[PDB]
């Protein structure tokens, strides 16, 4: 992960303030709001017919909170996300048939939280290493796909 | 848009490839499973192994739905809608995908219509299939 | 397609800016060439620095031909004809940019308007974004 | 770049085939009359007004056979196609301008000629091994943009 001392340190020190459950579940459901092709996986979570359903979903705050957790554990690991994600994306490939495509969106909108959480604290330059951070997790997370 | 070249180049390409279409969509779905493996996520139920029946079958459908295209090609949102409600409403394929399958095809008519796929016919054949692709995307959210 | 509460959406989260506009896109811009630094291939002639005049220059007219488009939702094609004959026959900017670029607005307006980007404003932007791009593009060949 | 020693062999036997200056050719020419986006870059280079004009512009066909010719070179490294690229990367970033993105849909013409040229012989899983390569030279030609 081609990150730098002073863009490893940026991503640190923000992600300590982050309140996980809050962020994973307004992330997991602006996905399904924002890009509505997304709910394909989650026709058992319930009613996910208008945005205040979709985030009010009880099972739709919980996942997110999952896989926000994992998300969490592999930014200790930046140096090897690949080998931190393997078996999470052979599941994704295997059992879940998930289109990488999707992990791509999921970063943009997660990022697109970050900011509206922290306002001015997500300057630019903090931006760009979550950036790169996004779709590191991205290509790891697809990394086992065959 | 399509120009008028684009038209008559699309049609007389696509008659050439005749009644082989089916089987040239088929190898097309070969081509992408295999180059773009990230697109069989969408097949789980399917047998994908060479000279599956299920890629045969599926290969003919996709093509019959061009050779539908290329028959109402100043009509084709309407003549595709059906099409375009499936995509959107159950299927859900990223637009990506819709990219892979195009260039796969591309690929498929330059190896077999070596005569016919001239710079200016590739150029108007591309275009086809990027607005068919729009079509069948038009509709998603 | 956007729908009427998208334009709803778009109207008044467009509102809020107000005089704000033109900070916004210099700062989108900004976010943008940090981000994505392929994007500033298009810029070479630009000073690119932080708080350079070009880019706030820059980030002004962006942010009016927005707004234009905002004021001319239900039209969007003939308000933004000329801007889109430049992005096709003179800049030729590559597609997948306009997505970054509208990704880099969202970030900005999720930022600068907490109380306003709720989740159903934050599709109608993207949606509202992904039309204006289409537009920009649509005359490319 | 996971090259498996059978796909490497597939791409070396096929390439060993290819008349690289004509290839070169044709492939920089699809190019322009295709995506003619691209023209952007060669306004030096004369009438690219229609496709015959693109195609026999002998200005064409002269940088189609240097560009290929590096591709070729590229072809003999597959192991360190950072290595062998990187002064080309940094030329086409800092000089020239041009955006990587276009490295990627010279790719996927040079696939279509190389399937023209060969018909049968361009067999689904030697394309596959070539979308491998050209994705690999994209990137390798994209890694020192700044
Ligand atoms: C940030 C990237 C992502 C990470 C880190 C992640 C992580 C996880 C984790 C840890 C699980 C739990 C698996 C288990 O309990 O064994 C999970 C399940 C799942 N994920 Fe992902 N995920 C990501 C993105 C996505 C996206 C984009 C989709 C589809 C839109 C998706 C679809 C699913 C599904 C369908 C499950 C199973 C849910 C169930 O139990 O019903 N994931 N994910
Ligand atoms: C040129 C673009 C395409 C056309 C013309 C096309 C056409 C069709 C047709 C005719 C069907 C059959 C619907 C029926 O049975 O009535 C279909 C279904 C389907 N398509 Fe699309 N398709 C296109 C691209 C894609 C791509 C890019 C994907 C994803 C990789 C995709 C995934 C599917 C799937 C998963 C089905 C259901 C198959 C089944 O369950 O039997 N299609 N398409
Ligand atoms: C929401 C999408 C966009 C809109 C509304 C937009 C709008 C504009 C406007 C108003 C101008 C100035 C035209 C004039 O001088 O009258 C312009 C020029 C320009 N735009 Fe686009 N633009 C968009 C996206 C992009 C993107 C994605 C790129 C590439 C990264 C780009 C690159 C340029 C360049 C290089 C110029 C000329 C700059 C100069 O020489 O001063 N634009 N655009
Ligand atoms: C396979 C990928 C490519 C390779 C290996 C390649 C290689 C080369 C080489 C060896 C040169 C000559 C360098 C020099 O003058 O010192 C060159 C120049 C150039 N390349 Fe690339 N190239 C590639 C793709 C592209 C693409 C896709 C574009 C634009 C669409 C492009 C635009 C240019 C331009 C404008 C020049 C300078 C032409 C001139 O002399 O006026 N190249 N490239």
């Amino acid at each position: 992960m081609h990150l730098t001392p002073e863009e490893k340190s940026a991503v640190t020190a923000l992600w300590g303030k982050v309140n996980v459950d809050e962020v994973g579940g307004e992330a997991l459901g602006r996905l399904l709001v924002v890009y509505p092709e997304t709910q394909r996986f989650f026709e058992s979570f319930g009613d996910l017919s208008t945005p205040d359903a979709v985030m009010g979903n009880p099972k739709v705050k919980a996942h997110g909170k999952k896989v926000l957790g994992a998300f969490s554990d592999g930014l200790a690991h930046l140096d090897n996300l690949k080998g931190t994600f393997a078996t999470l994306s052979e599941l994704h490939c295997d059992k879940l048939h998930v289109d990488p495509e999707n992990f791509r969106l999921l970063g943009n909108v997660l990022v697109c939280v970050l900011a509206h959480h922290f306002g001015k604290e997500f300057t630019p330059p903090v931006q760009a290493a979550y950036q790169k951070v996004v779709a590191g997790v991205a290509n790891a997370l697809a990394h086992k796909y065959h | 848009v399509l120009s008028p070249a684009d038209k008559t180049n699309v049609k007389a390409a696509w008659g050439k490839v005749g009644a082989h279409a089916g089987e040239y969509g088929a190898e097309a779905l070969e081509r992408m499973f295999l180059s773009f493996p990230t697109t069989k996520t969408y097949f789980p139920h399917f047998d994908l192994s060479h000279g599956s029946a299920q890629v045969k079958g599926h290969g003919k459908k996709v093509a019959d739905a061009l050779t539908n295209a290329v028959a109402h090609v100043d009509d084709m949102p309407n003549a595709l809608s059906a099409l375009s409600d499936l995509h959107a409403h159950k299927l859900r394929v990223d637009p990506v995908n819709f990219k892979l399958l195009s260039h796969c095809l591309l690929v498929t008519l330059a190896a077999h219509l070596p005569a016919e796929f001239t710079p200016a016919v590739h150029a108007s054949l591309d275009k086809f299939l990027a607005s068919v692709s729009t079509v069948l995307t038009s509709k998603y959210r």
